[PDB]
């Protein structure tokens, strides 16, 4: 029961058996295991094959609700403004819970300006998140090195209009002018033109620059602790067998 | 003897790689150990222990295991010098001097793989602001890979007297 | 306000002169309104760089805000937030840019 | 085309020293069942060709198969890696219009400093020129 | 052609679902926001909107009404009274949760 345990390790993948109990039920259901067995290492290399291809990187959170429920990543704001505000003012629960995590971040996850906060995501490597408003997030995020994204649908709407002092005439052919300029898409050509075509990337067409090689030693090196562990169990079933001797 | 020899040299690593930031900047040239990074204006300095926090964590380990690929290869002789005690039970004592010296460099390998993994992942990083355009590992290194063969090739002839 | 990319100097913003050493997304803006309406411009820079917020104790707007409320500008083609306290010392126009707060993180090239 | 080195491609050639390196390893453990009579059933033991001399179920028989194990995953990685260079290697398709150009960014394209070419971009309102000089002017 | 115009809203969702995914639809976010939770839950919005449009409170030309209507939708939506019954009658009234969005699990290996 423990020389034919080898032989079953023996018809694991490979490496065909000295002992063969020729041609009874033991022979036939033997090579059904070992028929079964030789299916599993053919789908690994196949799926093995697509991941080494395709590579595609997983954008790891979607929503507010997935900084709320972790505490991984930090996340920030700026450390004055209406956005700061915001969650000491929303009294809905997951911007109150953000909020009471950004009050008791310490260290102090709100940064002095945006073009810190900027970098300090750059910085900590992912773990640092940062809350900014939604159009210069799409600003920033085609500006080179354009290593920062915008992630999820923003949290409120929020509105920038063209002010004229209160009671001034002029407001009015202005309240003509835009909501005639946005029904033509004059403003969408400008928003193409200072976003995409004044950005220094473009978001697919960085998306169409993504093309990797060969595979690394790092996938490789922590199979080695099984196989110093086996290291390890060559000497103390050897040493017990001095103890046989 | 040979395999102690080579195996101190990489600890006596005075250049580990080359350092290239030839960048039209201007020409630069550094000289980084395995632990004392020089450079080359002439100076030398340490930049040993670097960044980020869990592959430090990696160097606590790492240095505890050159320790421990070292002093294994001690081993080795102070049992086959009390077999030239007996040359002047025996056959134990030098079957166990071989195992020491065999779990040094499977040790040692990995002492010397984690620092490769060190060195792979920091040049990932770009390391603050000494990233080479070498990567051109060792010398003394690679013939510190040569310890380990050493130790194998020293092995094989201290059982081939274990059989008789 | 000077803000990217709304509103930005040229390169050769001491070459040029007048509003044409601005540059930006409410720069041509400011350039359809007066091709709506019909009207000579002017583009001037607020001093303070502010958006414009009331005291606590004088209760005075100041930035862009107090500008307009305090009758020193005319009309300010600028990224404002149409906020409710600030609603009722100016007329704001319709939103033509609906936004809000969104997050910011590192896009992942990680192993 | 390259030579001897698109042989070891796949394989990162540090790897091609620790694939040899941890098959050195092998060598005496099994030799500890009691060293140059064993060491071709390592290399009997490498991918194929099951050995002839077995020894049967202690400790030499159970690690000779977990270095066993481990490098028929490599081979296959081996296999996973060359495949994964000519599929994208077939995937890369030349340029046969100036859509191609617009639409990628890898390879830069120009035209003259001055001329009625460079003028014709810029007076071209078709949407795929226009895409070209939205990208030369930003070139 | 055939014409992928449909006639009525309820039978471009059908026919969504109809074709197996071989037949998209456009509509309005909000009331895609609606329709894809209610149940089968079968369809989804995906991408970000393709303009910004913003339905308003509509007073007659020159009435006084709107003016204190125009104050209190500045009120109400910076207080996040409207997102609290967006958050109603959208997700607590819904047919599926918010994060049975959170349920479409993602690239794992191997099935
Ligand atoms: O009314 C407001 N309008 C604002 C308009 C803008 C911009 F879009 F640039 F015009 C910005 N910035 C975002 C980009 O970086 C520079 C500052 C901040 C504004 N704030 C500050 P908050 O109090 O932190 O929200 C307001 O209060
Ligand atoms: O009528 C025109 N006939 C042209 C004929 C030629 C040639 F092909 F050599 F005959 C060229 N060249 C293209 C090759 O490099 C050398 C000069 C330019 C011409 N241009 C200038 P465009 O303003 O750039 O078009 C005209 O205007």
């Amino acid at each position: 029961i423990f020389n034919s345990l080898w032989f079953s390790l023996g018809a694991f993948m490979q490496q065909g058996c000295d002992i063969s109990p020729r041609s009874l039920s033991g022979r036939i259901v033997g090579g059904v295991w070992w028929f079964f067995t030789l299916i599993i290492i053919s789908s690994y290399t196949a799926n093995l094959a697509a991941f080494l291809t395709v590579e595609r990187m997983v954008s790891p959170i979607e929503s507010a609700e997935d900084l709320s429920k972790q505490t991984e990543i930090a996340y920030g704001t700026l450390d004055s403004g209406s956005t700061k505000e915001f969650f000491r003012r929303s009294k809905i629960a997951v911007f109150d819970k953000m909020w009471t995590y950004m009050r008791s971040a310490e260290p102090s996850v709100f940064v002095r300006t945006t073009a810190e906060g900027v970098a300090r995501v750059r910085k900590s490597k992912g773990k640092y998140a940062y809350l900014l408003e939604s159009t210069m997030n799409e600003y920033i995020e085609q500006r080179k090195p354009c290593d920062t994204m915008k992630v999820g649908g923003n949290l409120d709407s929020k509105g920038y209009g063209i002010a004229t002092p209160k009671g001034s005439s002029l407001g009015t052919p202005v309240n003509l002018a835009v909501l005639k300029l946005s029904e033509q898409g004059v403003l969408d050509k400008l928003k193409n033109k200072w976003w995409y075509d004044k950005g220094e990337c473009g978001a697919k067409d960085s998306g169409s620059k993504e093309k990797t090689s060969a595979l690394s030693l790092s996938n490789v090196a922590g199979v080695f602790y099984i196989l110093v562990g086996g290291l390890g169990l060559a000497m103390l079933v050897a040493l017990i067998e001095f103890c046989y001797k | 003897l040979l395999a102690l020899l080579f195996a101190t040299t990489a600890f006596l690593t005075t250049y580990w790689c080359q350092g290239t930031q030839r960048v039209p900047f201007q020409l630069r040239r550094f000289h980084t150990g395995i632990w004392y990074s020089c450079e080359e204006g002439e100076k030398c300095r340490s930049f040993i222990d670097l960044a980020p926090a869990s592959e430090k964590g990696v160097l606590w380990l790492s240095v505890v295991s050159e320790v421990l690929y070292i002093l294994l290869l001690v081993v080795g002789f102070s049992l086959m010098c009390l077999e030239l005690l007996h040359s002047s039970d025996g056959l134990k004592l030098n079957a166990f001097a071989a195992v020491f010296t065999v779990l040094s460099g499977l040790l040692g390998m990995v002492a010397h793989m984690m620092y490769t993994q060190v060195f792979q992942v920091t040049v990932s990083l770009g390391p603050e602001d000494w990233r080479p355009h070498s990567w051109d590992y060792g010398w003394s290194f690679c013939l510190a890979w040569g310890s380990f063969t050493c130790c194998m090739a020293a092995s094989v002839t201290t059982l081939n007297s274990y059989t008789k | 306000i000077l803000e990217s990319p709304y509103v930005m100097m040229k390169k050769n913003h001491e070459m040029l002169e007048g509003n044409e050493r601005y540059e930006g997304y409410c720069v041509d803006l400011a350039a359809e309104i007066a091709k709506h309406c019909g009207f000579k411009y002017k583009l001037t820079i607020v001093g303070d760089g502010k958006y414009g917020a009331r005291d606590a104790d004088t209760k005075i707007w100041n930035g862009m805000v107090g500008e307009l409320v305090y009758g020193k500008a005319d009309i300010a083609i600028a990224p404002l937030t149409i906020t409710l306290v600030r609603e009722e010392v100016i007329d704001f126009s319709k939103p033509f840019m609906s936004l809000g707060i969104s997050i910011m993180i590192k896009k992942p090239q990680k192993s | 085309k390259p030579g001897v080195f698109s042989f070891l491609d796949p394989l990162a050639y540090e790897i091609w020293m620790c694939i040899v390196f941890a098959y050195i390893g092998v060598s005496v453990v099994l030799f500890l069942v009691s060293i140059f009579n064993s060491l071709w059933f390592s290399l009997g033991a490498f991918m194929q060709q099951g050995c002839d001399i077995s020894p049967r179920s202690l400790s030499g028989r159970i690690v000779g198969g977990v270095w066993w194990f481990f490098t028929l995953i490599i081979i296959s990685s081996y296999t996973a890696n060359l495949a994964a260079f000519l599929t994208v290697e077939r995937m890369v398709s030349p340029i046969e219009s100036a859509e191609d150009l617009s639409k990628q960014t890898e390879i830069a394209y120009g035209t003259l400093d001055s001329g009625s070419t460079k003028e014709f971009f810029r007076r071209s309102k078709i949407a795929v020129f226009d895409k070209m000089w939205t990208y030369m002017r930003s070139a």
